RNA sequence: AGCGUACACGGUGGAUGCCCUGGCAGUCAGAGGCGAUGAAGGACGUGCUAAUCUGCGAUAAGCGUCGGUAAGGUGAUAUGAACCGUUAUAACCGGCGAUUUCCGAAUGGGGAAACCCAGUGUGUUUCGACACACUAUCAUUAACUGAAUCCAUAGGUUAAUGAGGCGAACCGGGGGAACUGAAACAUCUAAGUACCCCGAGGAAAAGAAAUCAACCGAGAUUCCCCCAGUAGCGGCGAGCGAACGGGGAGCAGCCCAGAGCCUGAAUCAGUGUGUGUGUUAGUGGAAGCGUCUGGAAAGGCGCGCGAUACAGGGUGACAGCCCCGUACACAAAAAUGCACAUGCUGUGAGCUCGAUGAGUAGGGCGGGACACGUGGUAUCCUGUCUGAAUAUGGGGGAUCCUCCAAGGCUAAAUACUCCUGACUGACCGAUAGUGAACCAGUACCGUGAGGGAAAGGCGAAAAGAACCCCGGCGAGGGGAGUGAAAAAGAACCUGAAACCGUGUACGUACAAGCAGUGGGAGCACGCUUAGGCGUGUGACUGCGGUCAGCGACUUAUAUUCUGUAGCAAGGUUAACCGAAUAGGGGAGCCGAAGGGAAACCGAGUCUUAACUGGGCGUUAAGUUGCAGGGUAUAGACCCGAAACCCGGUGAUCACCGGGAGAUAGCUGGUUCUCCCCGAAAGCUAUUUAGGUAGCGCCUCGUGAAUUCAUCUCCGGGGAGAAUGUUAUCACGGGAGACACACGGCGGGUGCUAACGUCCGUCGUGAAGAGGGAAACAACCCAGACCGCCAGCUAAGGUCCCAAAGUCAUGGUUAAGGGGGCUAAACCAUGCACCGAAGCUGCGGCAGCGACGCUUAUGCGUUGUUGGGUAGGGGAGCGUUCUGUAAGCCUGCGAAGGUGUGCUGUGAGGCAUGCUGGAGGUAUCAGAAGUGCGAAUGCUGACAU
């Protein structure tokens, strides 16, 4: 639980330098955002 | 106009090799050394065909002096006696006309004897 | 016959390519000058302070202008009211 | 019998009817040229040079055809300073056919 | 000079300085490459070293060296027209010209047109002139005879304004409409 | 529309049967048709005791080009091609040489 | 054409006796040397044994001018006591001086054949006689 | 007459069935069988099983006469790697 | 005149320039070549300043 | 079918297609399922019959 | 027993050749947003399904209506089962709709994303559950409630609207570095660059003078070419950079300031009708046969036809006439953009007077921040008061010149492409092009941001090997059969090298240091009818990590020179228009006149008061394109640091992206052939020791007095003969060297030794091969254009090793590289001989001068020259692509692979055997991602 309570998709939204982490990602193309 | 090297590096590797066989394994099948091996067979080969003349004319000389002991004649006897003979025999010649027959050396060596006084 | 078109000789060359093998080698704003073949010939180039720009000899804005010769004097041009070196009286009389 | 004479700088000795190989010499393959030179004949008692060049012995031949000699690879470079010069030469002959020798 | 009509024996006047002027070859030959370099469409490009997709320099992967690396001088989009004087074209020309004149390439009719717009007639009528591979200039452009002349490969046919060094070379004959012969003495003064 | 059918009398034009008559059995989607006996192909089934296996070879009917087949009318015993036209509210098809239509 | 060649197939060699009695061991292993290699013959090729066989007789008769009893050494003993035990020792030695190094020169040194006594069995061969 | 029978991609070192075939080479196949048979080297089950292979295509390809076969061409090759695999190769024939 | 032969005996390689000079004065561009030459004091001066590698006939 | 039904009133539309969906939809499945009914075809049609029913009985009664 | 060599036959290998459903770079048009009526992107399902792509969403490869089309169809892999339809309800395409699970701004609460858990209202009910809507925040409007505070407000509730998030560039605004370079701090540049945040846009911003200029005058904003890389700024250094004005694309100026006169007047935006023109499906659409090869014809051969269609693609090899197509002619139920006349709602044609923007400028008073500190110091605001008239007045630069602010708006030309359709390419063709032609941002690595690959081809058609046999009911293989081909078998076009094997012929087993080269027997195969001939090996003898691919002087802007072409005292266009490589555009730039400090003069010109000073020019032609040799600036021929900053991810014990192709210094590498000439490591001043500016040597082109060198005489430079291809000097382009070593001679210093020092003579090597002294760059002879199984010689030698005198005429000598020599040693003489790549003899090639045929070559010759490092000059070979080229070769056999022969001084070229099975390309020109043997180079394979 460790890893997604830090890492996990609802923790990395949460930020805004997460939201541009994400968007990086949607922007590249792979195929999982978070784990 | 994107140009692809294999065809003319592969043709020239070749021609190069093609003149090496017999080089005792790398030095036949490796370019980096084959390469060496045909330049130093080139240059000893210029070598030799200069050596090839004097090689020639010492066997040559050898076999008329030899030829000229069994007459009882020196070869520079004999050959001072040829040229104050006036003979423009060459010693190519004169060594294959003494391996040949004997008659026509104990020719020579008579006539050079005559004139050599 | 685009086989047969070719360029004069020496005109192109090719151009060496170092680094190939080793047997391929490696007051005074408004002055002027007026010259004899200017205004030589203008329909009505007679000399004045005028009628000048308009034949687009020398300038736009000039306004002082000289009658230095410089050869190929073929015009027997009077100048009178202007400017005249003193040179200028032998070769424009002549 | 056999025959010595100069052509091209070098003696040759030749027997009757071999051929024999000389330098080039500018005369048509038709034609057959006399060797006004002979420096010796053979026979069972051989005749010497009495005089140099002598002149009662006259060689007929005939000239069959010119021609080059094999490929022969020169380098003429030299000291191994990583380079290449492999010239090639290709001496040229005439093979020449000789019939009849006078004494 | 004078041109013969091929159809009524009447010459045509023309200057000798535009129809007769000597062939001067190295013109003709720089207006020709300069006109078919101008038709160069240089559009091409590779990646250099810092456009290639990739990151860090544990030296660096997008050195040319290395495997799927950047070019060393990779090209860019350029442009190769030439510039050609107004003088050096028209000198060009007018060479050309001659040496048409010269060779008997060129050959002056009355008028050239067809009835209607049909290939069939077109062909029929060069085929009576013994012409196969030809270039018909005119005055004004012909509806029929440019609708005609469209499909035939080996014919082409164009106003007088529109000729080019080139077009009058690639061609083996050139058939000027007297019109037309008028219009580009005019053009060449 | 189509110019070859069902049941169409055709003639193929080349391709190892140059004037061999049949009749069109079915046309792929692909473009390609299979006709009576014009293709014969010696098909080496696997065998498969259930699903009722023909049997050895199988000597049956390949497919080929519809661009290879031309339709053939006995008018001329001749093949022609084929155009459309419009009737008086349907549109049929019609060989050239006369226009005779099908 | 090529300079003739001598076949060691057909190589001609005749057998000679020499006699080391009163001769100098320097001039004579000279000949000697010389006889072996063939050179004397018009034939002599230097790749072939073209020389011929030569058997030595009386080898202790050698005779050495000046006080070289003493100073020659082969290999530490002395002269006299070789030339006491093995006269034939001397000449092998001195002959071999005289003739190229390789697996040739071997082969043709091999021909020699010296001994003391007069008597030998090689008689069988009719050897020639040859004087120096 | 010439029978051929070779097995691919062999799951084995090319030397170790050389070692093998080196000792048959030449061999009879009446003798060349019950040398293999005592073998105890791994290549040998491979190698004999290749043999009668060969000895079975030349028996049912050809007529008769299957005691004078004689082992004329055997030989391993190198094989693709993933441990180099080895191509097998046995010729029987007559003469 | 009387015309006097000279001939190279020696080379040059191994001599200072201006014996090589002198050499090219005389003519002499190849060991063992014979030319002619006049009678003067210029000659003999020639031949004089280089007679080790020259013979005079 | 497809139009013929059009003008049937919501009411029937309704019993029509509950019987339709709770008898044919179970009874497919589970025949479906345990080795019986070796055709497809009704599997298919018995769908796209419910799909079109159901398309229907919104906008006819206004949903 | 192994090892080496050559040939034949095989395996891993996947280079090379041919191909493209993939990319790269651009042109022309559209469009420039999507979403709480639930976006971008995902999870899970859905077919007769074991799996993936695509479609779709519990109505789940689909549903309803209307049109086109229809005899086939239910999407594909990759088929099968089961089914529908065939003349109008099969399927396919398009318009309009319905359905549209869950996560995701997520929005009823919670939470670990696709999960869990509730309330209210309504329908249904098997009265248990099920089915639909609402239940987050802020802001605004109407209403009801509603404390401080009676009313009223803040707040709550109800009804309605907007935002919440995503997205490539462009626009505005606010923040905002560092490395580095200028002779060196500061300063500037770096750079308002990198990077961060907010906003609407289809473009944005700006837009109409209280502007400039000078007494002539331009007249809104934005953009392009000149002015001009000029004036100017700048430790006048790197570097930064104008304006006026001229030529162009667009050219539109308006409204209110508050009243009056006839009214609602034209125009404007919205709201409907009718036509035309498109977009979203579509219909018609010309004209070939025989023959010969060939698996197959579209290829050759003969004769016909269409062409407003010879643009293109597929079809058993290359198709105008086989098919789809193209030109052309037509087509719309429905939705939609544009252009019109039309009913209607709102700003309302035109004239007059006002007004001309007021608590405003100005006056200040004190601050801060604009890099700008009072420094040369300009600028925004107030905490704060005062405050002027309305053209007769005010602002800016006493006269004079221009405008009427303190109110507002304004399309046009202008910047970019996340996306849509067409087209194009001297752009690439699987180690290229994108990281990704293939199930790629995947596999995989890291907890994380992030990093990130390898991998194409059977065949025309699977006709994808029935059947038989070995084997374990395997893997694999041998037959049979299909196929033109199985030398196409699913590891499938072509199939090289390294590497690993079998057979044949030859040679060879103690440590040499090379396994090469000249001679050369022997052995096996073919000649030849013998001549010692070719191939394979090489006893003997003189001399003496690998492979294939990739990878490096390019491009842009200025300046100088050379060759070449047009015009010529003229040359020449840029932007732009354009019938678009034509033509127009002379705005603009260079030159024709220089001298002179400026001034001034002028084919003449100055200094001093003028020169007994020398002028500087004309008589030499400049300009515009093309190609090339240099220089400077940009990354600058290519590869190779530590450090600093910014934005983020982890503190489970710093890392990722960007500035950045950073910046230094110093190594390493730089790929085809031939010919001619051919260096240097030395000197002067500066010396911020970085070097610099010159001198000096080399080469090429031009000019020059016949210049210079050697020898003689005369005088302490002058004259005279011949020889030297001007070896002499000047000009201009381009170089290299700029740390030289050794040694004889004359030295200073000194062991009166020097390889410590720098000089003039120099010779050797660098950059010169060969012979001799055993070898040995420094000792002597001697400068290799090529071939010859020719001769004569120099230094040194003649007993053997080892070619040549045990030579002769007289003496001395007992000392003893190898044996040894009593002369086979030393001192002299003579005749000889050996002795090099020296010289000569024959043949052959190339450079440079003169004389006579030809005036580009080709000849009688004449002669001469031809070692070469750095460097300069000249002439050529090779590969990709473009025009020539719809021409030519080519299925009777292309490209490629592999042998042979011929040919060229060589880079290379031609023919042909086998394999290969469809492309290649002559001649002449044009453009280069153009030539590999190393850069601890990279990728793959092979070794160890």
């Amino acid at each position: 639980l460790k890893r997604n309570r830090s890492h996990g998709f609802r923790a990395r939204m949460a930020t805004k330098n997460g939201r541009q982490v994400l968007a990086r990602r949607r922007a590249k193309g792979r195929a999982r955002l978070t784990v | 106009a994107r140009v692809k090297r294999g065809v003319i590096a592969r043709a020239r590797h070749k021609k190069i090799l093609k003149q090496a066989k017999g080089y005792y394994g790398a030095r036949s099948r490796v370019y980096r050394v084959a390469f060496q091996a045909v330049i130093k067979a080139g240059q000893y080969a210029y070598r030799d065909r200069r050596q090839r003349k004097r090689q020639f004319r010492q066997l040559w000389i050898a076999r008329i002096n030899a030829a000229a002991r069994q007459n009882g004649i020196s070869y520079s006897k004999f050959i001072n006696g040829l040229k104050k003979a006036s003979v423009e025999i060459d010693r190519k010649i004169l060594a294959d006309i003494a391996v040949f027959d004997k008659v026509a050396f104990t020719a020579l060596v008579e006539k050079a004897k005559a004139a050599l006084a | 016959r685009l086989n047969t078109l070719s360029p004069a000789e020496g005109s192109k060359k090719a151009g060496k390519r170092l680094g190939r093998g080793i047997g391929s080698g490696l007051k005074a704003a408004i002055t002027a000058e007026i010259r004899l073949s200017d205004l030589a010939k203008v329909e009505g180039g007679v000399v004045d302070l005028n009628t000048l720009k308009a034949a687009n000899i020398i300038g736009i804005q000039i306004e002082f202008a000289k009658v230095i010769l410089a050869g190929e004097v073929t015009t027997p041009v009077t100048v009178r009211g202007l400017r005249v070196t003193k040179g200028a009286r032998a070769a424009i009389e002549a | 019998m056999y025959a010595v004479f100069q052509s091209g700088g070098k003696q040759h000795r030749v027997s009757e009817g071999q051929t024999v190989r000389l330098e080039k010499l500018d005369i048509a393959t038709g034609e057959t040229v006399e060797f006004a030179e002979v420096l010796m004949i053979a026979n069972g008692e051989e005749v010497k040079i009495g005089v140099p060049f002598v002149d009662g012995g006259v060689i007929k031949a005939e000239v069959v055809a010119h021609g080059r000699g094999e490929k022969v690879k020169i380098v003429k470079f030299r000291r191994r300073k990583h380079y290449r010069k492999q010239q090639g030469h290709r001496q040229w002959f005439t093979d020449v056919k000789i019939t009849g020798i006078s004494a | 000079m004078e041109l013969v009509l091929k159809d009524a024996q009447s010459a045509l006047t023309v200057s000798e300085t535009t129809f007769g002027r000597d062939f001067n070859e190295a013109l003709v030959h720089q207006v020709v490459v300069a006109y078919a370099a101008g038709a160069r469409q240089g559009t091409r490009a590779q990646k250099t070293r810092a456009e290639v997709t990739g990151s860090g320099k544990k030296g660096s992967i997008k050195s040319p060296i290395w495997r799927s690396g950047g070019v060393t001088f990779a090209a860019r989009p350029q442009d190769h027209s030439q510039k050609v004087n107004k003088k050096m074209y028209r000198g060009a020309l007018k060479s050309i010209l001659s040496e048409l004149v010269r060779q008997d390439r060129l050959i002056v009719v009355e008028k050239f047109s067809v009835e209607a717009p049909k290939t069939k007639l077109l062909a029929q009528k060069l085929k009576d002139m013994a012409l196969e591979d030809v270039l018909i200039i005119t005055g004004e452009l012909d509806e029929n005879l440019f609708l005609a002349a469209r499909n035939l490969h080996k014919v082409d046919v164009r106003d007088a304004t529109g000729i080019d060094p080139v077009s009058l070379i690639a061609f083996d004959k050139v058939v000027m409409t007297a019109d037309a012969v008028k219009q580009v003495e005019e053009m060449l003064a | 529309a189509a110019k070859i059918r069902r049941d169409d009398e055709v003639i193929v034009l080349t391709g190892k049967d140059k004037g061999k008559r049949g009749k069109v059995k079915n046309v792929l989607s692909s473009g390609k048709v299979i006709v009576e006996g014009i293709n014969l192909v010696k098909k080496h089934q696997k065998p498969v005791p259930a699903l009722n296996q023909p049997g050895g070879i199988v000597e049956k009917e390949a497919a080929i080009q519809v661009s290879n087949v031309a339709i053939f009318n006995a008018a001329t015993g001749k093949a022609d091609r084929v155009g459309f036209r419009f009737e008086d509210g349907k549109k049929v098809r019609f060989f050239k040489s006369n226009s005779e239509t099908i | 054409m090529k300079t003739f060649t001598a076949k060691p197939e057909t190589v001609k060699r005749d057998w000679y006796v020499v006699d080391a009695t009163g001769k100098t061991l320097g001039r004579l292993a000279t000949e000697l040397a010389r006889r072996l290699r063939g050179k004397h013959k018009a034939e002599y090729t230097p790749h072939v044994d073209t020389g011929d066989y030569i058997i030595v007789l009386n080898a202790d008769k050698v005779a050495v001018t000046g006080n070289k009893r003493t100073d020659k050494v082969y290999y530490q003993a002395t002269f006299e006591e070789m030339i006491a035990r093995r006269p034939e020792r001397v000449i092998e030695i001195a002959v071999k001086g005289m003739l190229p190094k390789g697996p040739l020169g071997r082969a043709m040194f091999r021909k020699l054949k010296v001994y003391a006594g007069n008597e030998h069995n090689h008689a069988a061969q009719q050897p020639q006689v040859l004087d120096i | 007459m010439e029978t051929i029978a070779k097995h691919r991609h062999a799951r084995s070192s090319a030397q170790k069935v050389r070692l093998v075939a080196d000792l048959i080479r030449g061999k009879k196949v009446s003798q060349a069988l019950d040398i293999l048979t005592y073998t105890n080297k791994k290549a040998a089950v491979l190698v004999k099983k290749v043999l009668e292979s060969a000895i079975a295509n030349a028996e049912h390809n050809d007529g008769a006469d299957i005691d004078d076969l004689k082992v004329t061409k055997i030989f391993v090759d190198e094989g693709p790697s993933m441990k180099r695999t080895s191509h097998i190769t046995v010729v029987v024939s007559d003469r | 005149a009387k015309t006097i032969k000279i001939t190279q005996t020696r080379s040059a390689i191994g001599r200072l320039p201006k014996h090589k000079a002198t050499l090219l004065g005389l003519g002499l561009r190849r060991i063992g070549h014979t030319v002619e030459r006049e009678d003067t004091p210029a000659i003999r001066g020639m031949i004089n300043a280089v007679s080790f590698m020259v013979k005079v006939e | 079918m497809k139009a013929k039904e059009l003008r049937e009133k919501s009411v029937e539309e309704l019993n029509t297609e509950l019987l339709n969906l709770l008898r044919e939809q179970f009874n497919l499945r589970m025949q479906a399922a345990s080795g019986q009914l070796q055709q497809s075809h009704l599997l298919k049609q018995v769908r796209r019959d419910v799909a079109r029913v159901k398309t229907l009985l919104n906008e006819k009664a206004g949903a």
